[PDB]
RNA sequence: GCUAAAACUAUGUGCCGAAGCUGCGGAUGUAUACUUUGUAUACGUGGUAGGGGAGCGUUCUGUAAGCCGAUGAAGGUGUGU
RNA sequence: GUGAGGGGAGUGAAAUAGAUCCUGAAACCGCAUGCAUACAAGCAGUGGGAGCACCUUCGUGGUGUGACUGCGUACCUUUUG
């Protein structure tokens, strides 16, 4: 099946009008005070008081 | 200015202006060019001898 | 006023960074800065790119502190796009287009 | 002796789309729209030049007779006795009193009824 | 350019109260619509609203002649495949009269938005007493 | 204080000092014209009708000048006939200013 | 929605009702009369296939070793008339 | 990212003449401003028409949008249609 007419570009945009992104939860960190994601690791390796790949 | 090469007209009724056929609706030939509607008279080379 | 930027050749087409261009448009830079780093799109470090060129060249050319900086304006533009041909079965062959874009970014206050 | 069809082409379109400022979609963008939109709306204009005054007149009519039923008579008494007391004033002028000077369409209907009897 | 129309700013509507018992429906119907449309007034137009509001009093005291108090008959339909109810008179009467007197205005008003806003400003109460005690209505014959 | 004036085959309803615009006439610019076929006389409270004609009535004006309107374009078709034509049209008035209705 | 009708039979007063007719302005074809003779007068002016008449734009040649043009040509894009 | 690309400086009469390089239109695709739009049904226009926003030679004016309303079933061919 195709369609029979061409679709105005007013109803392609009605249709698009649903793919909105949204944003994630970032958060400041306590001890570090860097952005990072909401139950995440920091990407140095540090995470609710602890320290992963001790340097 | 008279006796000019851009003062020289021709006698009035002499001159004409063609018949071009096929060049819009005023222009009152139209469409089918005075042929009419389908039919032997009006393909190319139509006419009987 | 404004100090402009601009990204040539994207090789992204432009319905898929629009998406993540309407995300930044009118926030201060470093929440679109930090909205763009945590992202997982692929124009996402394009645009990041771009912005942090724009705030550069703020910095260093107009010499304009960068706490006051916002994302002022920013769109996409189409760019060339590539023709190749694809096999089909039964000895079809289809057109594909590769699509590409660019980005303006102008960074104000 | 070759002659090209690009400007004059060109500008022919442009004044039929110029034309067609306004319309929806292709109407405004598309030339082989834009044609026939433009005929069309030269045609309802056409047609509406004439059905305006009919329009007009009807209105007047009702503007009339609600002033004569609010003076205690109906439009065709109104008109027969105007037309009675020799008044030749049109129905444009009589609505335009009706709706704007009360006593001066008192007055009339008075001089109107007057003539009847 | 000479001919002007209303302003919906300027009118003003008054509030009227109709009482319904022992009357035909068709005529009291059709004053009922006149006056609601506007016809009345010398500032009437077409495409602008300068009714007045009515208040039917008694509306289960309404009238019909013949015998169409049992022959007039009601229909609706749900677009569902059998969807097809039909009432009578005397009972639609007795147990939603409002539905009757709309019915009987919205068949002789215009269709479309204009004809929605009019339907709005009439009011229909079965008992002899209306809410409207504020707005002050004046009694009208008919 | 208005008086209604038959012009250009219709009827006007004119207030003293005010421009209209009525048929073409030959009279030439900056010179007068007195209506004296005034068909009523509104004073506020005494109304005039006459009916034929109100007697001894006149209304004076001014001629401004001579004008065109806007163009209008006339079409014609008929579709799938092989027909159509377009025309132009300007109508010419004439400005009036009303000086006084004494009367 | 309509029942001494908002139905039917007959009759009388009024009114509505089209691009029909009349009122005002303008355009055009034919035919006659005029004392330069281009203003009046009468008849006209829906239209396919068709026949007749008059014109608008584009390229090139003579007029043109002329005229316009870096005080801005051709082209593109808006506005006014 | 010693990439592509861009912003400064400079050359140039001119750099939206920067090598995808004279002028550079339409279909097609973004951004900003002004108005309208989430209880009302159809070739999407036309004749009226309130309001709103900027202009002013401040108006019985201009430029945009235009709720509400009467009417209104595309174009070309072939056909009795
Ligand atoms: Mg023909
Ligand atoms: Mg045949
Ligand atoms: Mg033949
Ligand atoms: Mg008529
Ligand atoms: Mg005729
Ligand atoms: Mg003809
Ligand atoms: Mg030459
Ligand atoms: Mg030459
Ligand atoms: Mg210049
Ligand atoms: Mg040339
Ligand atoms: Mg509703
Ligand atoms: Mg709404
Ligand atoms: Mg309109
Ligand atoms: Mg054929």
């Amino acid at each position: 099946a195709v369609q029979q007419n061409r679709k105005s570009r007013s109803r392609r945009d009605m249709r698009r009008s649903h793919d909105a992104l949204t944003e994630n939860a970032l958060t400041v960190d306590q001890a570090t005070g860097e952005t990072h994601r909401r139950h995440h690791v920091t990407k140095d390796g540090f995470y609710r008081g602890r320290q992963l790949f001790a340097k | 200015m008279t006796l000019r090469l851009n003062e020289l007209a021709p006698a009035e009724g002499a001159k004409r202006e063609h018949r071009r056929l096929g060049r819009g609706i005023g222009s009152g030939v139209g469409k089918t060019g005075g042929r009419g509607i389908k039919g032997q008279k009006s393909r190319k080379s139509g006419g009987v001898r | 006023m404004e100090v402009t930027a601009k990204l040539r050749g994207a090789a992204i087409s432009a319905q898929k960074a629009r998406l993540v261009a309407d995300l930044i448009r009118g926030k201060s830079v470093a929440h679109a800065l930090n909205i763009l780093n945590f992202s997982n799109k692929k124009a996402a470090v394009l645009v990041k790119k771009a912005l942090e060129s724009a705030i550069a060249n703020a910095e260093h050319n107009n010499s304009l502190d960068v706490d006051d900086l916002k994302v002022s304006t920013i769109y996409v533009d189409e760019g060339m796009s590539l023709k190749r041909i694809m096999p089909r079965a039964k000895g079809r062959a289809d057109r594909i287009t590769k699509r590409t874009c660019h980005i303006t970014v102008k960074v104000g206050v | 002796a070759r002659v090209k069809r690009g400007v004059v082409a060109h500008r022919r379109h442009k004044k039929i789309l110029a034309r067609a400022k306004g319309y929806y979609g292709a109407r405004s963008r598309v030339y082989r729209v834009a044609f026939q939109a433009v005929i069309k709306a030269g045609q309802y204009a056409y047609r509406d030049r004439r059905q305006k005054k009919r329009q007009f007149r009807a209105l007047w009519i009702a503007r009339i007779n609600a002033g004569a039923r609010q003076n205690g008579l109906s439009y065709s008494r109104m008109i027969d006795g105007l037309k009675k007391a020799q008044v030749i004033i049109d129905r444009r002028v009589l609505a335009d009193i009706a709706m704007h000077d009360a006593v001066a369409f008192a007055a009339l209907a008075e001089k109107a009824k007057g003539a009847l009897a | 350019m000479k001919t002007l129309s209303a302003k919906p700013a300027e009118v003003q509507h008054d509030w009227f109260v109709v009482d319904a018992t022992g009357k035909t429906l068709g005529r009291l119907a059709t004053e009922i619509a006149r006056r609601l449309r506007g016809k009345h007034k010398t500032s009437y137009t077409p495409h602008v609203d300068t009714g007045d509001y009515i208040i039917v009093i008694n509306a289960e005291q309404v009238q019909v002649t013949g015998n169409k108090a049992l022959d007039k008959k009601y229909y609706r339909h749900t677009e569902f495949p059998g969807g097809l109810k039909e009432t009578n008179f005397e009972k639609l009467v007795a147990h939603k009269p409002e539905e009757i007197f709309e019915r009987a205005v919205k068949g002789m008003l215009p269709k479309g938005p204009l004809g929605y806003a009019m339907i709005k400003k009439m009011k229909v109460y079965a008992g002899s007493e209306h809410p409207h005690a504020a707005q002050q209505p004046q009694v009208l014959d008919i | 204080m208005y008086a209604v004036i038959q012009s250009g085959g219709k009827q006007h309803r004119v207030v003293e000092g005010e421009t209209l615009k009525v048929e073409l006439l030959k009279a030439e610019s900056g010179a007068t014209i007195t209506f004296d076929d005034v068909l009523m006389v509104v004073n506020g409270d005494n109304i005039q009708i006459g009916a034929p004609v109100v007697a001894g009535a006149k209304v004076t004006a001014e001629v401004i000048g001579h004008g065109r309107h806007d163009k209008i374009r006339i079409i014609k078709m008929r579709r799938r006939k092989h027909y159509r034509k377009q025309q132009g049209h300007r109508q010419w008035f004439t400005e009036l200013k009303i000086t006084g209705i004494s009367g």
